[PDB]
């Protein structure tokens, strides 16, 4: 029922497109990681792709791994859609969730002493 | 039907049935097998065509065209229903919403009504796809079409992206004593510019690299140029693509300058080392140079031409060293280098003759002296009228005076003084 | 990004009727507004603090405060949202204050405080205060933002704090290294009470050049409980080829509370001439 | 054609775990700068984009080693508009695609 | 500092009952003032511009256009003092706006215009805008101060003006000196229709330094109203003592619309070697 | 009578010195000026100066009139009270006036054509 | 201990004389900066100070003749302030020393 | 009662009655003559007393003392009044308040009550100030008492005031071959500094100008200091008051840099001048020097010593120039220049002999040779044994041959020439 929590709002359903309509870094970084399967039927979107550091260090020019270097997760906050009741195409309930997007390689944090 | 779609996102079904399309990536999800009180449509199967998009004359990129076949199953004369394509695929995220309306005439209840097809899935090379197609609402579960694409390998794919080997054109040019590097970049087209120095190990030996805002036809300098000499462009955009053209492998002028630059340097006395900046093989053998004048005479026979490789280190099958020994480099026969590597070490030129050894018939010793005009099998008669001088350089020799400088099983060399008869 | 307690987190000051609700950072007026829309919050100021929790642990905190209009817009004011985005992750965090009694007088500058908000140390934050009802589309705007900072562990009143203990600042290895005679180099540190693991890292270089000659590394696997503190000896071998020299370490720790980003603690002796 | 949504989150990201992230903008071998994307018609109001600073990567002496490449790492992510008054709906979902952070890879060679 | 004419200076204008009241600079808030305090004037702006007046003069006029703020405050607002006080004599010039129907609804931008402000040329002022009622003591301001100012006859929009013109704008003179060789100098001029006195100036300096050697005024009584426009050519000795050579006069107006502040115009001719 | 015009209001007549109790410039100025006596028993303060441009031009070092520079008077608006009604001491109405202050030597406007 | 005064202003300076000045501060002599001495608590609110920029002079060159002095006219003029609401008065008159401009003046010596 | 009043504002009026003081500058104006309904005081005269205010030891300032007696006039026993005095007055305008209270003893119709005085009226040097003291409502018309002050010219104002000459000490201090300028300001007062040479016209000529922050002791070369050199110290304050000392009148060392730095310079044949820096008047006479030797004998007699004045034209009274005349000058006799004039315009000095022509007795003319031993009256017996080479010089003249330089009607100078004699 509408008006019982002012929470529930319509919404348009047909998405618009801030040009998305209008790429293998992956494997390419000096930082590499790889995508895992963190789908669920009751979760917009369906597919999801976690990205989790490959490496420990980063790979240098010559393909070997370099310990004076650490590959870093990159995460973020993304809203998503959760059935709300379950299996019916009607309605829906927002959800904050955390995802790994991808990864970096940073130098380390050093304390000098003679 | 054709290879060359146009710009615009439309559907185009099979003849007789009418459908529309709205391709506003609508919210999809799969929901629940509901029931079906009626006929209503399914999906058979999944196809995946090849097909090109070309929005102008220089721009063109890919168009997986799909294909889904109808239907009528379950428990106005019109079947309608309403279709979806979820590509969750890889890199982007976008859903399609079909609306097909097949009429009366193709309605046969367990048999096919048609097909619906739309133009189109841009999917990047290299990217196993996923194609998840299902009713709306869900009656079967999404088919599963996981097309495997190829890569910038495809046979097809190289006629048509321009990514496939079209980079800005730099044309070759060794006119005159200038090598020019034309380049055919637009005025405002920025790019980055680095040439360098390719072998077996540590392929990268930049000799120069600069941004530059083409076209600018630049002059190279015959210091850096070598048939090692490789060229690599690249627009400057975060990620471009770029090529590395090595042409000068077999240019003359370019061979001509490595063998000028290229030097020998004596390591130790029972080794030495060709040092050349591009690695290419050749061969070298030992030689004899006379000190008043300079024809070289080489020593094969009896001595061998050996296998050389640049940056290999090889030793001399000498006992010792003589400052008349010069190396000489030849690739293809035609000579290159000429230098003297003991004339520091013991040099200058000594005027002390040169013996070749060889056991002669019954077993006797059979010697011979290297003249200019090949070599003269002594003790025999002279040029000089008397016995020669060789006659007592052959008594210098067996007292021990004479320098053995090759040993053999088969013959010998010998360096005789000859600073007591002038 | 997280409270410091769910306790009596109550606004209800003299002269002032109210509750601070923890919401979901989406007040009701943002999705069906109203046409009244309150003043902006003025000169609004943020302060790092260290409160002592129940437990007995330390931990960084951010303070809040700031000074109303006074306008007549400050009657009608029904709350904020005191919003503390996270830039490196874009989290939204925030709690919204709900007036029981509608603000009336003025006279003197009204003034709120908020001292629980736990905050990661070397994180920069946007902490925006959004007054309630929130305004109108194509409408003014009631807020006011401020990139706010924590500095890093090195800071003297952030390494006693518990995040920087368990990442690994009150540690000191005491690198009893020696150049011993057999072309070879006695690496040795005291560990930290937990269990990990720690490796060694080795690189060479020339007395005259940035250039290096020789790299290696040396795993030592998780030490024992009673292991904790205790000196741990690595001798290695130097393939000090002529010409090489000034040879440099780096113990690479990985604590659980930081793992390969964790602080490396070098040390470092030129090449002895004479 | 319409869906309704209860905008009553549940924020699942309360994990808190152990690891806590620093600077990384300036500490990483291809650097970047974050911009205010702030826009009171859409839910988040503010998301800070994170776009390259250089093109190439930065060397172990510390210079911008133009053999590289520094990528953004571009995520689309679901937001909530508030739809025209005049306009049917209400609210408006909507894709939107920015940039998240930055790596450096390798460039492509094309022979 | 003045009005450009007491005529129909009303601001009602549609959705807005209202009237313009010329006043002290002083309003009553001041002197008796009130718990409400209305929000500020946002986005203040001030552009010059040229009005010809009923007898047909072209004057220099400021006009001024601000929007108010979209908070409730907006709701109990009485109207405002449009300040304009110069700063070289810190003359104090304003209209109080009044308010009959009190402002509702907001949904565009509400804006107001006074094009009714003559200005000096060359002149810094100080475009306040009070909203009314004024604020308490001790209270926030609800106003908004812009430097205005005025460019100089040199502009081609600003000589065009009455204020240029009377000055000696217009005026050009052709100085047709001539180096006569009885070692004296023909200064010669056309003067503007305007009765006033004009004086000769002259200095000499050598071809290589700043310094002067002579000095010598030269005085022009008032010219007929026939002797308008006509040229006036007055000769005089110079003690051109070898070393000397390099002439430099300027013959400085006195007309009623500036005196000896007017603009003077110079012509100056080098020693001529060989 | 008071609340008939808003504008009557009580004043302490103790004047708050801002430090008016904690000069020969108008002679030893280069743009010398005269006193005049704008004297009125019915405006406050009773005795002004009236400062006006004493030279035309500016008087140089050795004391002669140098017409290369200008003086220039120094107006000010300041509030003085006038008696209302006439000669009696209890009650006044504020005014705005225009006074001459002091003098200073400015540089004349110039164009310079070849 | 009290006296009524009418704040209903008469503006006797509507004289609008034609002589209109030009911006003196950076043509005289001895140039000056102005200072926006703003009060609300005071009538009139704001008042312009100038305050000599030099201890010295300009010369015919453009240089700081320190032979020369630059002073400034200091006026003590009538002002207006809203007195405490405690204490017994509403307003109070008050005297302010003000910097109104500057001038150039030959210095003193005592032989 | 004392010159000598304290830093606070307070009234002390005539013992007996009693009275009070609000110094709160009081809004004073005349009103209107009004009434007097009963016994109401008013002023007979005002006085005004030389007193002085000292806040600190090193801190003083003028205290004018003004004194207003009363008296009973007009239409409890304590008479009560209120007293004012509009001290409109350049440059500050400040008015006080009084408030006497005469009791019933001194109670007299038609005489004075006592006298109230006010401390005080600061008030500055040079400035004719205007007392107007009226009653408290007015009665009688202000009285008029427009005291004229003195400048910093009073005697007991020299005594007092700081500003007259007590300003930070500069010592003299000619000690050794370096003039100190010892300075006494504090560490951190500024101060600005000038050091020139005055004269008659123009009489600004700097040598040094440079801003301070003293106590530095300057020490100053000897190439710019002369009697002429004044200096002039101020502290860094706008309007702040210098001071101009010339110690170095008289001073020996002045002087004598004063004549090395001083030249003469020949303008024309028949002018020359004296070109020093400090305008010092002294005198000067023509020379004739030896060309062997260097003791110039002095032409005086017959000539005269001029009254010459540094930068003043003075012309010769010869009808030629001679390399041997040189001008010498002298202060106080003391002799300071020799130098030759004509050494460059008709040098170097020739060896012609010098005759001093007079009228003997009988009218007949007698002539003198200027030897190094004064001279020698000839024709005459000489010391070369014969009758001299005077002998034929003598016939040269009356010949024409000489050449006359000075004419007088009693006598004339000639250059003879001896080049035919050695
Ligand atoms: C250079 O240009 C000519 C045409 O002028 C063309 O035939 C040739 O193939 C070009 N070479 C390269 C390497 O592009
Ligand atoms: C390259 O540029 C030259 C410019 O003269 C032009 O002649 C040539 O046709 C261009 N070639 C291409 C492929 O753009
Ligand atoms: C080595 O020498 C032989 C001599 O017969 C020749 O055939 C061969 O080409 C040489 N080079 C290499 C690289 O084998
Ligand atoms: C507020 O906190 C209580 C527990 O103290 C919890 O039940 C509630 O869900 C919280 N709400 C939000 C939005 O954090
Ligand atoms: C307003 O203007 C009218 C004349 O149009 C005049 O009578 C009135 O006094 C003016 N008031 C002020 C304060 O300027
Ligand atoms: C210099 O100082 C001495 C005392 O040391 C004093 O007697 C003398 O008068 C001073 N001279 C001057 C010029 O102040
Ligand atoms: C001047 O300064 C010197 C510093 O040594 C001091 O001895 C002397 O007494 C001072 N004189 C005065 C008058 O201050
Ligand atoms: C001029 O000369 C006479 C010679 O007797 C002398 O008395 C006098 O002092 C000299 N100086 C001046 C300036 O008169």
């Amino acid at each position: 029922e509408d008006k019982n929590f002012p929470r529930t709002v319509m919404v348009n359903l047909n998405i618009h497109n801030r040009n998305t309509n209008t790429s293998d870094y992956y494997d390419r970084s000096t930082s590499p990681w790889n995508l895992h399967r963190n789908e669920d039927p009751e979760r917009y979107p369906s597919v999801i792709w976690e990205a989790k550091c490959r490496h420990l260090g980063c790979i240098n020019a010559d393909g070997n791994v370099d310990y004076h270097m650490n590959s870093v997760p990159i995460q973020q906050e993304i809203l998503v859609l959760r059935r709300e009741p379950p299996h019916s195409p009607n309605s829906f309930r927002l959800e904050k969730i955390l995802v790994s997007v991808g990864c970096t390689c940073v130098t380390p944090i050093v304390h000098h002493v003679a | 039907l054709e290879r060359l779609v146009g710009p615009q996102d439309a559907t185009h079904c099979s003849p007789g049935l009418s459908c529309r399309l709205w391709d506003s990536d609508i919210l999809c999800l799969p929901g629940d097998i509901v029931p079906a009180p009626g006929p209503v449509l399914a999906p058979t199967h999944l196809q995946t065509e090849l097909v090109l998009r070309c929005q102008k004359e220089t721009d063109c990129d890919l168009c997986l065209r799909v294909a889904v076949h109808l239907a009528v199953h379950g428990h106005n004369a019109s079947l309608q229903a309403q279709v979806v394509l979820s590509f969750q695929a890889y890199p982007t995220a976008r859903c399609v919403l079909l609306e097909v309306q097949v009429p009366a005439a193709l309605v046969q209840f367990g048999q096919s009504v048609g097909s619906v097809v739309y133009d189109c899935f841009e999917a990047a090379l290299g990217s196993e796809v996923r194609i998840w197609s299902y009713t709306q609402p869900r009656y079967e579960k999404e088919l599963n079409h996981t097309q495997q694409l190829p890569d910038c390998r495809g046979l097809e794919v190289w006629n048509s992206i321009p990514s496939c080997w079209a980079l800005p054109w730099l044309n070759v040019s060794a006119d005159g004593d200038n090598v020019h590097l034309v380049l055919n970049v637009s005025e405002e087209q920025h790019f980055g510019l680095s040439l360098y120095w390719n072998q077996v190990q540590g392929p990268p030996k930049p000799r120069w690299h600069k941004n530059l805002t083409g076209p600018q036809i630049i002059t190279l300098n015959h210091t850096d140029l070598v048939p090692c000499l490789c060229i690599q462009v690249w627009p400057l955009e975060p990620d471009s693509v770029r090529t590395n053209i090595c042409p000068f492998r077999e240019d003359p002028r370019a061979h001509q300058n490595l063998w000028q630059a290229a030097r020998l340097r004596l390591l130790t006395l029972q080794s030495w080392l060709l040092d050349a900046p591009c690695s290419l093989p050749a061969e070298a053998a030992l030689c004899w140079r006379a000190p008043g004048g300079d024809p070289c005479q080489p020593l094969v026979p009896p001595l061998s031409w050996e296998n050389v490789t640049v940056d290999k280190v090889l030793e001399f099958p000498l006992l010792k060293g003589h400052p008349n020994l010069c190396v000489q480099v030849n690739s293809s026969e035609k000579l290159q280098l000429q230098e003297c590597l003991w004339a520091d070490s013991l040099g200058p030129l000594k005027d002390d003759v040169l013996l070749l050894e060889t056991r002669g018939p019954q077993d006797n010793r059979s010697l011979c002296a290297l003249e200019p005009s090949g070599c003269t099998s002594l003790p025999s008669k002279a040029s000089t009228r008397a016995a020669r001088l060789g006659e007592y350089l052959l008594q210098d020799l067996q007292s021990g005076q004479c320098l053995q400088l090759w040993d053999d099983d088969l013959g010998a060399l010998w360096a005789c003084p000859m600073d007591k008869y002038i | 990004l997280r409270l410091l307690d769910h306790r009596a987190l109550v606004c209800s000051q003299p002269g002032l009727d109210c509750t601070v609700k923890n919401s979901t950072c989406l007040d009701d007026s943002w999705i069906h507004p109203r046409n009244l829309t309150p003043s902006s919050p003025k000169d609004l100021q943020i302060q790092l603090h260290f409160a002592h929790t129940q437990q007995g642990d330390l931990f960084p905190v951010a303070h809040i405060e700031w000074t109303l209009q006074t306008d007549a817009s400050i009657l009608y004011l029904e709350g904020a949202e005191l919003s503390v985005l996270q830039l490196n992750t874009n989290e939204r965090l925030c709690v919204r204050f709900e007036f029981l009694s509608k603000l009336r007088h003025h006279h003197r500058r009204w003034r709120f405080t908020f001292s629980h908000f736990v905050v990661d140390p070397d994180q920069e934050y946007e902490v925006t205060v959004h007054h309630l009802p929130k305004p109108i589309p194509d409408g003014d705007p009631n807020h006011q933002s401020k990139n706010f900072l924590v500095p890093d562990c090195e800071h003297a009143r952030m390494k006693v704090t518990t995040p920087c203990m368990s990442s690994g600042s009150l540690w000191d290895p005491d690198i009893t290294v020696e150049t011993l005679e057999a072309h070879q180099l006695r690496v040795s540190f005291t560990l930290w009470n937990e269990s990990t693991h720690y490796q060694i890292l080795l690189t060479s270089f020339p007395h005259m050049e940035n250039h290096s000659c020789f790299e290696h590394m040396h795993h030592i696997p998780a030490p024992r409980p009673e292991e904790f503190h205790q000196r741990s000896d690595v001798t290695l071998t130097l393939r000090n080829l002529k010409g090489c020299c000034r040879h440099q370490v780096q113990i690479q720790p990985f604590f659980s509370s930081c793992l390969n980003d964790c602080l490396r603690h070098s040390a470092t002796v030129s090449c002895p001439e004479m």
